[PDB]
């Protein structure tokens, strides 16, 4: 009992962290996915109003 | 009156939805569904539609089937006049490359057509009749899917469909 | 036979202001010049584009509306849509304007009349949803509905 105790929560703990480290990689990637999109929004904006002025 | 107030408001809603209001636009689809509405009931059967929607957008038999059980909702066996023009409204001739954009602007509520179910939650089968509504390829369903479950539970919420809408418009728009 | 008045048709139903019996009046010409000349049909629908064409391709100064409709007229689909419209609109007004009231269209009414009667009796009672003459006659019906429309 002992012997399955230890190993049952050895592998839990060791497979939380990894878990919680893939989804952390996952979210930091949708994170700049957003950013990646809310800066060519921005530079969409900004060229339509430069050529708006100079139009 | 004018083919009744109610249909009126829903012209002047659509003109103020639309660039081009058209000519008789409904006019002709009272026409066309009182060509098809025999007994002159107010209601049409599921041939009838089926026939109709062969005959006009060469749609297949069960896409014919999804869309006439979606789209009465009343489950009577039967589409009401009322249904068949907001469905007619809804196609709007959609090989055009502007009624894509159409269709993404949709309705005044715009959540209520693709969730079937009605609880303000759109699963996998409602994301597989609009894609067989409208034409998408499925890498691109899912990927759509993916961006818009920012929870992760496969449930899109109306606030967040309107976001998805009103982001994917301003990406059309630029 | 459109049946219809001759007030009604020959209206002005152009938004660009342009007279609907000038423009049939020149058509007519055209047409009958062509026919003079044993003109293809292919030439004859390109002379009638153009014409249409510059009937809206009038001073761009003088309104938008004469600029968004020669842009409307160089497309292909919009273009062709419009000179159809054209061409009905123009060959009713032509017609109505002789004589075009007679007889036909009383036995065309009364025709449509019946088969709408029938249509309305084979719908409204339907003992077998198996049967085989009354979905052939509902199916009929929905053809020639459709070929109608």
């Amino acid at each position: 009992n002992m012997f399955v105790g230890v190993m049952i929560m050895h592998t839990e703990d060791s497979m939380k962290k990894f878990e919680r480290d893939l989804t952390l990689e996952r979210n930091l990637a949708i994170m700049e996915e957003k950013q990646i999109i809310l800066k060519r929004q921005q530079e969409e904006v900004n060229r339509l109003m430069n050529t708006q002025k100079s139009g | 009156m004018k083919l009744t107030p109610g249909c009126f408001l829903w012209y002047l809603y659509m003109d103020k939805i639309y660039c081009l209001l058209s000519l008789r636009n409904v006019k002709a689809l009272m026409v066309y569904f009182h060509l098809l509405d025999v007994h002159h009931r107010n209601t049409l059967n599921d041939v009838l539609f089926f026939h109709f929607l062969q005959h006009v957008t060469n749609l297949n038999k069960s896409q014919i089937g999804m869309i006439f059980d979606l789209l009465d909702w009343t489950a009577v066996g039967e589409i009401g006049f009322d249904q068949f023009y907001v469905l007619i409204c809804i196609l709007l001739a959609h090989q055009d490359h502007l009624e894509d954009h159409f269709m993404y602007r949709h309705s005044r509520p715009v959540f209520e057509l693709l969730d079937l179910d009605g609880e303000m939650n759109i699963g996998a089968a409602n994301f597989q009749n609009y894609r067989f509504l409208f034409n998408i390829k499925k890498q691109e369903l899912r990927d759509l899917f993916h961006d818009f479950d920012i929870t992760g539970d496969r449930l899109l919420n109306y606030k967040e469909f309107k976001l998805y809408t009103i982001f994917c418009t301003d990406k059309s728009i630029d | 036979t459109a049946n219809v008045s001759v007030s009604d048709v020959c209206e002005d139903f152009d938004e660009e202001g342009k007279s609907v019996r000038n423009r049939i009046r020149k058509y007519s010409q055209t047409i009958s010049i062509r026919d003079s000349l044993n003109l293809e049909p292919e030439e004859i629908q390109q002379q009638a584009r153009r014409e249409l064409e510059l009937c809206h391709g009038r001073s761009l100064e003088h309104g938008e509306d004469h600029e968004e409709s020669e842009t409307s007229l160089a497309s292909s689909t919009s273009e062709s849509l419009i000179f159809s419209l054209w061409k009905p609109h123009r060959t009713y007004w032509t017609e109505q304007q002789n004589r075009l009231p007679l007889p036909l269209m009383e036995l065309m009414e009364t025709e449509v009349l019946d088969i709408l009667k029938k249509a309305l009796i084979t719908y409204r009672s339907t003992i077998g949803r198996n049967h085989f003459m009354t979905k052939e006659l509902q199916g009929y019906i929905e053809g020639i509905r459709k070929r109608r429309n």
